[PDB]
Formats: structure tokens, sequence, C-alpha cells
């Protein structure tokens, strides 16, 4: 066959749970995308290679004249000469520093990444910052792929449009892909009748909430945040509010501290 | 044979960011080191907020092991206001866990043990009819050789590619004295590995169906769960369809693999015991009796099985005297502090962002060789059967469960157990709503003060969150987590960890690729986001 694009998946200060959305691909699967789309050249959650030869794999792949696309999970922690995350004995701030600026292109995938996240919400003890903040000064310009963690979909999309154009596809002012994030959540919602009707939910016992009255007075942040939550969906069959559940705002800068409490509007 | 340091950094086929330090001598670990070396601080960031919201961040301790923190903080805060939740609010809670476990325990043994034991490029070598024969002796699901063909092809392909991607550097490429599988074997174990990349969606899509996604759900509150679509019997149905194929794979693909696997390695019941341990049961019938759980909870110290103590919360205590926080105080983590304070690798005989939890002093074991131990000797039925089977089935005694192939069997165990449970769960679930109970949430109030503790025996052991509320904020939260207990560091009376502890006596065939160390590490499942949060 021909040769697959090199991708690096970097994981920074992160959970791990954008790498499990990834494992959730369908149509193409994650087995398709790493046996005929991609060549996934290092990622520590499974990859074979363990310590001084992963570290050459990861060599191996950055210096390739092959080029490579780096994925980057987690946000960097930049506190304290970046000291408290360390991969190999290296900060991550040093890891990226370095790799980043070589990569083809690079995709920050979910909110830690793209913006900060979870361990960037006040006060912020480790100084995290998301990759475009943090290697500003570097001239890396990540796409951001937002959520915690984003739909797989909306990353194979991107990857899919970055394989076939050459070029990243027109991105809204966080970085983030239109196709994917040009609408609110609200916009998109099956409850919208309900909030124009001025019904909601006074609370998750009511019979209101059990008949899918509107969540906003329970807190719901689809308003105020960009995904395409409703439309795709996740697992092919269900998102928060067909849950019952408020959104969060989990696609947005600072969610964290911008759209709590999350049990109030 | 080698003497001299070793030190693994990354360790992969884990979740988060773990330095395996050892000292070898004449080509055995002689001792060892646990560095978890990423810190996030969670339970900093909580502290003012609104206890409402402390399941939604600390749900991202972990992707992982994700639910299970939303759960233990939920617990914790209906604890903490009293609020009894609703029949229904309970079983799905529990249905969503359990499938929680079938994915998180298939995935472990498949996408991040099984590349220490399988070579996946001796496939290549294989007998394709050969192989399919073993396969169908060991499962009722029969394979033919055009079956398993067609995944060697596939990997042909890849391989002749030159892109090995995941395999780039892997320690059986070119042989290895440690790996011991013929080839059949390894190219059954790789089809089923390529199997289970697609079967785990199914077994993640269950746990959406109820909880909205997958990672990090989102149908929990105080007082119950907010899906009122659970109650339908489509929603029903759905998570039924899913919960039987994912049980079918675990039945007939992965514990047959597993058994095949351990028969091959037998001598990995020789390494990588521990002494003690702590399990918090888990499966409630009621929400403040751990007592009423299909699993219990349960403390042993010493191997003594004949004399299962109680489980005292009173009695744990998080150290830090060889870990990145101010001073050498150890506390209960109702008076918790994290207070980092970084001295670089072994500064002042520091070395881990872990805190090292102790139980009545002692370092504890957690995960499913507690969980299956302790509820064996608690005379637990199902697990009695599936456990002897096992035992039988690969000709050893009870001893041997107390190692790295033990540990990994009872990761098995467990996950049979726990699919048969969910049908029972399910079961009374539709005989609930059948009776006319469709409430899924309970109201509540927030008091201003009050103290609350949230417990879950998650994939990997016993989790607790433990809140103390003031001015009806946060005003401390701390998660001690199962990681914590098994991968933390040594404390102030320098006990090694049940990792560090286990590592001692591990031969080493080769250094430069010590497949060995990595065994006994991904035995106990780490997961270090949750091990540090
Ligand atoms: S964006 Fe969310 S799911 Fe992804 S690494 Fe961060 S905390 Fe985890
Ligand atoms: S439930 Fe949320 S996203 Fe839906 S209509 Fe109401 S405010 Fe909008
Ligand atoms: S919480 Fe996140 S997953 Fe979608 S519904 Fe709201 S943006
Ligand atoms: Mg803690």
């Amino acid at each position: 066959g021909p040769r697959r694009p090199s991708v690096v998946y970097l994981h920074n200060a992160e959970c791990t749970g954008c790498s499990e959305s990834v494992l959730r691909a369908f149509e193409p699967y994650i087995d398709t995308l790493i046996l005929d789309t991609l060549s996934l050249d290092y990622h520590e959650t499974i990859m074979a290679a363990a310590g001084d030869a992963a570290e050459a794999a990861l060599e191996q792949a950055v210096n390739s004249p092959h080029g490579f696309i780096a994925v980057v999970e987690g946000g960097i922690p930049t506190a304290a000469n970046g000291i408290y995350g360390k991969v190999a004995n290296h900060t991550m701030l040093d890891i990226c520093s370095r790799i980043l600026p070589k990569a083809q292109a690079v995709i920050a995938y979910g909110t830690c990444a793209t913006f900060g996240g979870v361990q960037a919400a006040k006060p912020n003890p480790t100084g995290a910052k998301g990759v475009n903040d943090a290697l500003k000064h570097l001239g890396v310009k990540a796409i951001n792929i937002a959520g915690c963690p984003p739909n797989p979909y909306n990353l194979v999309g991107t990857i899919v449009y970055y394989l076939k154009n050459k070029a990243a596809p027109e991105l809204d002012s966080l970085n983030r892909p239109t196709m994917f994030f040009g609408q609110t959540v609200h916009e998109q919602c099956p409850r919208l009748p309900h909030f124009d009707a001025g019904e909601f939910a006074p609370s998750f016992e009511s019979e209101e909430a059990r008949k899918g009255w509107c969540l906003y007075e329970l807190g719901c942040k689809g308003p105020v945040t960009m995904n395409n939550c409703p439309k795709i969906k996740f697992n092919q069959t269900n998102w928060p509010v067909d849950a019952g559940h408020p959104c969060i705002g989990c696609s947005e800068p600072d969610f964290w501290d911008a759209m709590t409490p999350f049990y109030q509007n | 044979s080698y003497s001299g340091p070793i030190v693994v950094d990354p360790v992969t086929r884990i979740e988060g960011h773990l330095r395996i330090e050892v000292e070898v001598e004449n080509g055995k670990v002689k001792n060892a080191y646990s560095s978890s070396t990423l810190f996030r601080g969670l339970e900093i960031i909580l502290k003012g907020r609104d206890p409402r919201d402390a399941q939604h961040f600390t749900q991202r301790t972990c992707g992982v092991c994700t639910y299970t923190h939303a759960l233990a903080s939920t617990r914790c805060v209906d604890n903490a206001v009293g609020v009894h939740i609703p029949k229904n609010a309970t079983y799905i809670r529990n249905l969503v866990l359990g499938a929680q476990y079938l994915h998180d325990h298939i995935v472990h043994f498949y996408h991040l043990h099984a590349l220490d034991f399988v070579d996946v490029t001796a496939a290549l070598k294989a007998d394709p009819a050969k192989a399919a024969k073993v396969a169908s002796s060991i499962s009722p699901r029969k394979t033919t050789a055009a079956d398993l063909k067609a995944v060697q092809d596939k990997l042909k392909t890849f391989v002749e590619s030159g892109q090995l991607g995941p395999f780039t550097n892997a320690y059986f490429l070119g042989g290895h004295p440690a790996y011991y599988l013929d080839p059949e074997t390894n190219l059954i174990a790789t089809a089923h590995y390529l199997e289970a990349l697609r079967l785990q969606v199914k077994a993640a899509r269950a746990m959406a169906v109820f909880g909205a996604k997958n990672p990090h759900t989102q149908f929990t509150v105080v007082g119950g769960v907010t899906c009122y679509d659970a109650l339908t019997p489509q929603r029903i149905a759905e998570f039924e369809a899913l919960w039987k194929e994912t049980k079918a794979f675990v039945d007939e693909v992965y514990i047959p693999d597993l058994l095949v696997v351990a028969a091959a390695y037998k001598d990995w019941t020789q390494y990588g015991g521990t002494d003690n341990f702590i399990t918090f049961g888990e499966f409630p019938k009621d929400e403040y009796d751990l007592n009423s759980r299909f699993f219990k909870p349960g403390v042993v110290f010493k191997r003594d099985f004949k004399n299962i103590k109680p489980f005292d919360k009173m009695q744990i205590e998080e150290h830090v005297r060889h870990s990145w926080y101010e001073g050498a105080e150890a506390r209960h983590p109702w008076k918790g502090q994290t207070q980092p304070k970084y001295t670089d690798l072994h500064g002042d005989d520091r070395y881990s962002w872990m805190k090292a939890p102790r139980y009545m002093g002692e370092p504890m074991e957690t995960g499913p060789l507690a969980q299956v131990l302790i509820a064996y000797s608690q005379g637990h039925p199902k697990v009695k059967a599936v456990t002897d089977a096992v035992l039988a089935k690969l000709g050893v005694g009870p001893e041997a469960l107390f190692s790295t192939l033990g540990r990994t069997a009872a990761r098995g165990i467990e996950t049979a157990v726990i699919a048969e449970y969910v049908g029972v769960m399910l079961q009374e679930y539709k005989d609930n709503i059948a009776k006319g109970d469709n409430v899924i949430c309970a109201p509540w109030e927030m008091p201003k003060q009050a103290e609350g503790v949230g417990f879950v025996n998650a994939p990997r052991g016993g989790l607790s969150h433990w809140i103390r509320i003031e001015d009806g904020k946060i005003g401390n939260f701390q998660l001690v987590v199962p990681s914590t207990w098994t991968l933390g560091p040594r404390c102030d009376k320098n006990k090694l960890s049940p990792v560090e502890a286990s590592l001692i006596g591990t031969p080493v065939a080769d250094a430069k690729r010590p497949v060995e160390i990595l065994r006994t590490v991904h035995s106990f499942d780490p997961c270090i986001a949750c091990g540090v949060h």
C-alpha cells in the first residue's frame, strides 16, 4: 500500500478521556484508522514500547523526513518551570516546545489541550495552559477540537479534511472548525420549543422534567456553548439533555469557572 | 546476568504518567520505586465551590475509569445531605457501573496488558488452520482457518509497509526470551485484540444508553438520576442487547484467552505477590449500608483470609513523607491536606506526586484481586464458583492467586461475575418499574455544615471521596483513589507500597527490554491521573 501519514499523539496534563473518545470512533472504527488511514507512531496509552524504547520510537517519528501530524491531549503545566508534569524526566512544556514546531500540523484535542481545561480552573496551581497559549511564542497554531471530551467524529473529520485538502478547514475565532462548532448546542436542541414557551423544569424530580421540559432553570449552558452534540450525539445513541441533564458548557474556554455553578443560570 | 539500575519512564499501556525505578542484582529486582510524575491538584481547585459541582470536576480525575468519580462524588454529597435516593436511581447507577467494569477490564486485558505476553509479529508465522482448531477447542464459539487467515493477511500488509505504528520497538520484536507463546496462540490473541477494538465500542455504548455519553457520563445528580428515558422499554432493550453481546465476548473470548495465556505463563505464579488487601464492596441495595452490596467490604492482613476484618473508614491515613507535599504528617481524609512541594527525584527521600494511603499503618493492595479474594472468603457463591473453575482449569492451587498471574486471573473472574450480575440487576430494575415505581430522583436540602463520604469499588479497587461542607460550600474535598493505595510511594514508616513490594524478586532476562517489570506493574492496572488527581 501507499505510505500512511504519521501521527504523534502526546499526553500532557490529561485524564485520558480524550484518548478513550478516539477509541469510540465509528465508521471508521479505530482499527481502520490505525491500520488503513494513518500510522499511529507514538501513543503512550496503547503503544508496545516502554521506557527508552518508547523515547526512541518518539524520536524516530518526530525526525522522519516524511513528516508527521501531532495530536495533543492535555494542558501544559507551566508553573515552576514546568515541573508539575514530566515524561521521561523532561517537562511537558519542554517536550511540546521541541516537538510541536516540527509537526506539519498540530491538532489540540480536548478542552484541556485547546484552552487549559480542568487543571487550569481557579486557582490553577500548576499554571496549566492550552497549547496555543503556552506555545504562542514559538508560532504554534493548533487546530482546536474542544469538548471534555470532544466528539471523536470531529477529530476524524478534521484529520480527513486535512489529508484531502492539505489545509485546515475554516476555523472560528477560537480556532475550532466551523463545520462542527458553528452552531450553539441550544439552537439544535429538541427542547427548544419548551424554552420558547417558557416551559422550564423546576427540579429534576418534577413532572415537568419527566415530560422533557427545558433544563435552563436547572443550569443548562446550551445557549452559550458551541458544539454538535444534539446532531451527532455520542456513542451513536445519546447526549446530555436527552439524558435529562443540563449541558455544562464543556467545549468552551474556561468553562469550569465561566459556567459554574453548573446548576444555576 | 544484569546488576544495576533499570528505569522505565514512560511506563506505557497504563493511564497516566508513571516512572518505575528498580535496582537489579544478579538478574533479579532487589528494590523498587513507584514515581508518579504528573500533578493536577483537583482537590485544591474544588475549595470554595458548590458541592453540587464536585462530581463534574472529579469525573475528570480519569476518563479510563470514567463515571466512577462522578458516582463517588454524588454518593459523597448524597451522604452529606442525608438523601436516600430512589430505588430506580440505585439500579440505574449500578447498571452503568457494571457496564463500566466490563468495558474497562476488556480493554485492559487486550489493549493494555496483552502486548506484554503476545508477540504480534510471530502471528505472521502461524498456521491459521492449527490456530483455528486451538481457538475452537477453548471456546464454544467456533473459529475457522479462513477467519484467522483474514487477520494474518491484514497484519502481513501492515508489517510489510514498514510502518509498525503502535508496535514500533516492541520488546518482542526479533524474539525475546521471556515471550513464550507459539505462533498460533499469538495469532488467536492478536485476532481477539483486534475484535476487542470493535467490541469495546458496544460495551461503552451501553453506558451512554442511560448515561448520556461515554466518556464522561452526564446523568447523575444529588438525589438520584436525571434520565427519565431510561425507564422506557426501548432504552432498556437497547442496554440489554449491548450487555448481552458484551457478556458473550467476556465468556467466549476474554476468559478463554486469559486461561490459555495463563497456562503458558504458569511460572508467573511465582512473582508479584502482596500481603494485605482492602475492598469497599459494590452494587448496593441500601446506599447507607456497605454490607448490602453484592460484593461486601473487608480488610485482610498477611493473607489471613480466615480472619477478614471489618472495614473501619477512620483507620485510613494518607502519608506524605516520601511524596512531593509539605512536611511528613499523615492525615485522615476528613482532615486532608494537599500542599504541593516538589523536591525532584529522591530529593529529601521524596519521589512521587501520589500520597501513600495506609490502613492501620499498613500498605494495602486494592482492585480485582482484593475484591475476588475477600468475596471468596466471605462465601460469595458466584465468585467461589468461577474462581474454583479457573483454578481447576489451570491445575493450580489457591496459593497461585497471590501473584501477577493470579491478579490477572482475578480481573477476569471479576469481569465474568459482574457480567452475569448485570443481568440480575437489570431484571430487578424491570420488575421495579412493572410494580409502578417510576421515580428516579428525590428532593433534598443543602446543609450549611456537614461531613460526607462516598464509597465506590471501581475497576481498580476501593475509591472514596470525602467532603467537609462549610457555609454550604466545599470546605475540604479529598479523593483517596485505588491506584493511590496500590501505586503510591512509601509511608513515614518506610513501608513499600504494594506495587513496590510486588516487584522484589522479579527476574529480568534482558535489562534493555524489561518486560517482566511491565507484566507485574500492568497486572495492577495503574491509573496515575486517578492516583494523583
Ligand atoms: S478535555 Fe476533559 S476528557 Fe479530555 S483530557 Fe481534559 S479533562 Fe480529560
Ligand atoms: S434544555 Fe438547554 S439546550 Fe435545550 S432548549 Fe433548554 S436551555 Fe436550550
Ligand atoms: S456538556 Fe459538553 S458534551 Fe455537549 S451537551 Fe454540553 S457541550
Ligand atoms: Mg487525594
